[PDB]
Formats: structure tokens, sequence, C-alpha cells
């Protein structure tokens, strides 16, 4: 009949209407950028609010971030909308030690998150992608799988065995 | 040369990492991290994939450990410390008489023999009764575990993968990690577990007013999305022209009318989809009587179009008849969780398969969904080679001696390296008497004599109470395949590290 195709086609009209007002070409991004000047803050911070960034800082001359490079530039294939930026040690923080150097931390306009220091927490000549997409996305920018790094929860015997004991029989 | 006796000391000191875990009785060992924390592991396979090594051979042959337990899941230590003894204690000598090449084809003439006498004794077993597999299996999984339900869970095991068998492509071959799932749910007894012939799926309608209890569906399975915009191709061209806007809203009611018509033109009762689903599409299929579900994973629609009963090809568009017919029995939705849970079972056949089980609280769970993976694991390994060997160390020293005979038989020039190789591959009674805690020499003496006069068909030791004891009284039984991968797999790799 008439009624209900017509009040279908109409919300059509409405939505389409309504989405009229989407975003302003914000998919200008999807490769890795490079900048090495004096170009701290300016360029990352001056941006859309609804961007998705992450910064890097290295040394060039360690084996592990040679390593990181490969894996942020597949992710940045892959993902289109977000930022990726690059620098060498000098951009900020005049002076930076080397206790310390493969730092990659995401900003958001005005309050930065996920700050990811030193090189422990990535355990070293290991990272495979996978745990690279599990870390970044504990915090936004999910695409799927899940539970996918057994290698960090070890299994304690002892420990594990008297809590097994302990809950079975309580 | 000093390239060899080089790499050979990381091959040697990565298999003495670990080495004294092989057998029941076993050692625990423990890592210290930088800041201060303290993990105590047992399994060898954490342990050989933890600590990171500098020299490419320790890691090519770290790499190999895992590589193999990838496919087969059964044994990984022992090539480990077979390659790292035969390579310690066999080549320097012939190293020193500088003679590789020779020792090379001494190896490839002593796998061949040493394969053929593996493949000389093997006794057969009938698989048409289930009883006494399950006896083997509940042998198999006397490894250290917990004994709650032992059996039910064997025997759920067995059930699930003879039911997945084989689709007569490329003779037998059968496969656990995609056509099996386990799934868990806390509340009521751990009687009520069993094997599931159909499958599930935590997901429910979109609409509250469609029929869910139907009898004999007939499924269709179908990628891609319903809805069509192609918006980013025609962005803002005159955006004064809102007469483009109507024209092109007006033209793509066409489009979507035509993909409904297209798939109205069967009887497909229920849709499955991926991508998602729009206004219209899911209005005209209400105005008829279909049902659809949304947004499902790619390892379901996997399940389900393996012949779980909706045999499909799942075609993107543009289908055709007897493509879409299936025999399957009934589809439910049901509320035992706080979501809706999707049933399909009662079907004809079903390749795929879905294993549940209940229980109080969840490590329980936990655990017995480790039990079964492990006796779903032997009992697959067991079915694509029906023959058994003795196992408890007999059959390599067997092997041992019928190569000292045929040495001592035809004399070759090079016969040096393979006595070499035939009294180096006897390290796993030596290993097993130590942990058991007597004298070594003594008993490889009194094995040697029994075998070199009773031939030592099934004699073999015991690892719990340290006598030589005959293996038919006693039942310790291991299957072929995984011998013969273990002993190939140790000589391509001695092979490899040697030709660099
Ligand atoms: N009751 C037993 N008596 C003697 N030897 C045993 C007994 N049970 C197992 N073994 C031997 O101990 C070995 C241990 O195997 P496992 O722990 O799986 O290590 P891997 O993965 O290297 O095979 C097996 O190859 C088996 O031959």
């Amino acid at each position: 009949f008439n009624e209900e195709d017509e009040r279908a086609i109409e919300m059509y009209r409405r939505r389409r209407l309504a989405e009229w007002k989407a975003t302003k070409l914000k998919n200008k991004f999807g490769e890795v950028l490079e900048i090495s000047g004096k170009d701290y803050v300016q360029e990352v911070t001056k941006a859309g609010e609804g961007l998705w960034v992450i910064l890097h800082l290295y040394k060039q001359g360690i084996p592990l971030c040679a390593l990181i490079n490969q894996h942020l530039s597949g992710l940045a294939r892959k993902f289109p909308d977000v930022k990726f930026i690059k620098a060498i040690s000098t951009t900020c923080i005049p002076n930076y030690p080397d206790r310390n150097l493969p730092t990659i931390f995401v900003y958001l306009e005005g309050d930065i998150k996920a700050q990811f220091i030193g090189p422990l927490v990535f355990g070293g000549m290991n990272l495979t992608r996978d745990e690279l997409e599990w870390k970044l996305s504990e915090s936004g920018a999910i695409m799927t799988d899940l539970e996918e790094n057994p290698k960090k929860p070890i299994e304690d015997v002892l420990l594990s065995s008297v809590r097994r004991s302990v809950l079975m029989k309580r | 040369r000093k390239v060899q006796s080089g790499n050979i000391n990381a091959a040697k000191t990565i298999a003495d990492i670990i080495r004294t875990c092989l057998g029941p009785k076993s050692m625990m060992k423990m890592l210290l991290d930088p800041m201060g924390g303290i993990v105590m592991t047992n399994d060898g396979n954490a342990i050989l994939r933890e600590i990171q090594v500098q020299h490419p051979a320790a890691k090519s042959m770290i790499e190999i450990s895992r590589t193999q337990d990838e496919e087969v899941g059964d044994g990984t230590t022992s090539v480990i410390i077979l390659a790292g003894e035969m390579l310690s204690v066999a080549e320097h000598f012939l190293e020193q008489q500088m003679h590789p090449t020779v020792v090379i084809s001494a190896y490839r003439k002593a796998l061949d023999d040493m394969i053929s006498t593996l493949k000389k004794i093997s006794i057969p077993v009938d698989i048409s009764d289930s009883d006494m597999m399950l006896n083997i299996i509940n042998s198999s999984i006397t490894t250290k575990a917990i004994s709650r339900w032992s059996s039910l869970a064997c025997n759920i095991a067995l059930d699930a993968v003879k039911m997945v068998q084989f689709e007569e492509n490329g003779r037998k071959e059968i496969d656990i990690k995609k056509y099996a799932r386990v799934e868990k749910i806390p509340g009521g007894i751990i009687e009520d577990s069993c094997v599931l012939r159909g499958v599930m799926i935590n997901k429910d309608v979109t609409h509250p007013r469609m029929r869910r209890y139907i009898k004999n569906p007939r499924i269709v399975l179908l990628d891609s999305s319903l809805e069509y915009k192609k918006g980013e191709s025609q962005t803002d061209i005159e955006i004064t022209r809102e007469e483009d806007f109507t024209r092109i809203l007006q033209m793509e009611e066409e489009y979507i009318q035509q993909l409904c018509e297209d798939i109205i033109q069967l009887k497909p009762d229920v849709v499955i989809t991926e991508k998602g689903i729009s206004d219209l599409a899911q209005h005209y299929l209400m105005r008829a009587n279909i049902t659809a579900i949304r947004r499902v994973r790619k390892t379901d629609n996997n399940r389900i179009a393996r012949a779980c009963g909706a045999r499909i090809v799942s075609r993107p568009e543009e289908l055709r008849e007897d493509d879409v017919g299936t025999g399957a029995g009934l589809l439910e939705i049901k509320k035992i969780g706080d979501e809706y849970f999707t049933f399909i079972t009662d079907c004809k056949d079903p390749k795929a398969c879905t294993i549940l089980l209940r229980g109080a609280s969840k490590e329980i769970l936990s655990e017995v969904e480790r039990n079964l993976q492990d006796a779903m694991q032997v009992c697959r390994n067991v079915l694509l080679d029906p023959q058994l060997v003795p196992g408890g160390g007999a059959s390599e020293m067997a092997v041992a001696h019928a190569l000292t005979e045929k040495s001592k038989a035809m004399t070759g020039v090079e016969q040096w390296p393979y006595r070499a190789v035939a009294q180096a591959l006897e390290v796993i009674p030596r290993t097993l008497i130590q942990n058991c805690g007597a004298s070594t020499i003594r008993l490889l003496t009194s094995l040697r004599a029994k075998h070199t006069q009773e031939n030592c068909e099934t004699w073999g030791v015991n690892g719990e109470t340290g006598t030589l004891v005959d293996m038919k009284e006693l039942g310790i039984w291991e299957p072929l395949a995984v011998k013969l991968q273990t002993y190939k797999t140790a000589v391509e790799t001695a092979v490899l590290l040697l030709r660099i």
C-alpha cells in the first residue's frame, strides 16, 4: 500500500538531508610522514578535533628503532584515518637521555594519553605486529581479535596450584 | 673450519638449557626478571620462548621447535635433545680427520636404513571398536592432570574427532583447529555437558516482529552488504543542485529493489550477512516472511558453510539454484544467557560441530577445556596411522643393535661415523635412568645384554621403579608418525647445520 512505503521513503529523505552536514574531507593522511626540524608542536596539535595521532622519538642507531618502523608503516597502510609522525631526538626536548630511547605515544587535543616509555614495555627482538595493534588498540582504534599474546602470561606452578586447590574444594 | 666449532657451542648450550624436564619425574627452573620478579616455570616451551639469544644458528634452531609444535602437537623437546646429543660428541673426530662430505654421505644412508628398520617392526590394531581406543586415550592422558570426569571428556573428544573426519578430498585429512569450538556457560550440573550436532552463535534477530521458531529451514549464506550508497564517488558535485541528490536517492531505490527481488526469487527462509543491513532491505524482507541475522564473524560462516547441515557455496551476488537448498533440522532462539542464543541443530552428517560444557565456576571449566584439548590432539594423531610401536627406549636400543649388526656385517669404508651414530642414538634411556635415581652403567649393561640375548621385542625400562620389566603387561605404547617426524627433522637440521 501507500502509507508505509511513503513513510519509509520520507525518513530516507530526512536522514539523507541530515547527513548533508558530514565531514569536511578529513582523509588527507593515510601514509607515513616525516619531520626533522623545529616543527615541534605547531603541526601535530594544529589539526581537527576528530583525529588519531601517533608520534615517535628515536636515535636511528640502535636496532630497535629500525624494526618498529616497518610495523608502524604497515599499520599506516592499513588504517588511513590516522596521523603518523617521526622525528630524531631533537624536535622537542633538546636534551634526552639514552636510557629510554624508543618513545611512542598518542596526543589528544590538550591531553596526552597512553605514554609508552622504555624498551622493557615492548619486550625486545620479539615485537610481532599483532602485539603492536593490541597495545595500540587497548585505547581506541580496534580492528578485531583478542588474546593473541600468551607469551606475557607465563604460568607459575606453585601459586596457581595453591589457588586451584583452595578454590575447587572451597 | 672454526665456523662449525664456533656454531656448535650455541647449539649445545641451548640444548643444555633444558634437559631434565623429560619423562614423568622432572625438575623445575626459575627465571629472574631485571626488576626483581620471579617466575618458576616447568614447560619447556615457555623457557625456550622467553630467553633471547644472538648467534643466528641458535635463533634458527629455536624456531624449528615452535614450527614443529605448530603441526603435530605432541613432541617438542625430544628432537632438540636428540639433535644436540648427536651433534655434540659424534662429528668432532671426523672433523679432526677432515672429511665432512663422507660424514654427510654416511648420514644419508644411516637415515635411510634406520627408517627402514623402524618400519620393519609394527603391530596393527583394529579401529572398529571404541572401547579399546578409550582405554588407549585414558592411558595417554595419564600425564599430570586432575581426574575429574576424565572418562566423559575422553568420550566426547573421541566422538567429535571421529565426526569431523574427512570429505574425501586428497584422501583422509582431519582438521581440528577450525571445525571445533569450545563454549562454556556457568550454571547447572556438570553431567549435562555433551556434544552438539549443530552450531551456536551469540547473536539474535534484528526486529521483534519476525518469526523465530521455524521447522525445516532453507538457509542462504551471503557476503557483502545489502545496502549500497557509494557516496564517496560523487560528493559536493554542484552543491547548489539538490535535484542531483533527489535523483540519486530516487535511482538508488531501483538498485535496492532489484537486489531484493533477485534474492526473493527463491525461498531463502534465513539470510545471514556480515557487514550490515539498511531499512529498505529489511522492510522488503519483512513484507514477505524471512528472518535475517546481521554481523556474524568470518569463522562462524566458515563453520556453517562447512556442511554443518547447510551445504552452501557462499556466493556474493547473483546466485543460482541448488546452491541454497539444504537439509537441516530446527532453528531456535534461546534465552539461557543474558543474550539470546541461536541454535541450528538436528542436521544430517554435519562436518562442523560445537562442543559445550557446563560448570559452576570458570576455572574448573578452563581445566576441563585443557584436558579435553589434549585428548583431542592424541585421538586425531591416532586415526591417521592405525599402527603402534612400543616405547620406553626399547625401539631406540633395537634400532642401534640392528645398525651395529649391519655395520659389522658389510663393514664399509666409512663405518666409523655409522657406529658413532649407532651408539650415540641411545641418550634417552640414560636420561631416564638418571632421573629415576639409579646407576646408569649397570642398568645400561643389563639392557644391552637383554637386547643381545632376548632381542627385547617388548622389554624396556620403567620410569617409576627403575627395573627392567616387560611392557606387554605394562601397557605403554606410542603412535608411529611422531617418531618418524622426530628422526627426520633431527637428520635434516643436522645436515643443514653442517652444510654451512
Ligand atoms: N611411564 C613412562 N615410562 C617411561 N617413559 C615414559 C613414560 N611416559 C612417557 N615416557 C617418555 O617420556 C617422553 C616425554 O614426552 P613429552 O613429555 O611429551 O616430551 P616431548 O614433547 O619432547 O615428547 C616421551 O617421549 C615418552 O617416550
